[PDB]
């Protein structure tokens, strides 16, 4: 009456899609300098 | 009538194939499962037995 489904389905591999980059916020270290800036938050240079 | 050997050879032949084909498919079943309508298989021998037509050939009644 109940029996497994029997059936084949091979599989074929692997591949890299995507290298998804984590932007999250880094931590502030002091330089000391006075011509260097840092982001709090989003944005970018241009 | 010295052409009952051809057929005491023939039939010693058939038997050791048909026993050869069992332990082949026995073989090829080690590790199988869940066979039709979902039974468990089962492994299977074979039996010889002399023809008394005295000496006569082997046969195979049932596996």
């Amino acid at each position: 009456q109940t029996t497994l489904p029997s059936g084949l389905q091979i599989g074929t591999g692997v591949r890299p899609v995507a290298t998804e980059r984590l932007h999250s916020q880094g931590n502030l270290s002091q330089t000391n300098n006075s011509k260097d800036v840092a982001i709090k938050g989003q944005g970018f240079f241009q | 009538a010295l052409l009952n050997i051809f057929d005491i050879a023939g039939s010693a032949l058939a038997a050791q194939s048909k026993r050869l084909n069992v332990a082949a498919s026995n073989l090829a079943n080690a590790d199988s499962v869940t066979g039709p309508d979902g039974q468990p298989y089962r492994a299977k021998q074979v039996v010889f037995q002399v023809d008394a037509a005295a000496t006569g050939g082997v046969k195979v009644a049932s596996v």
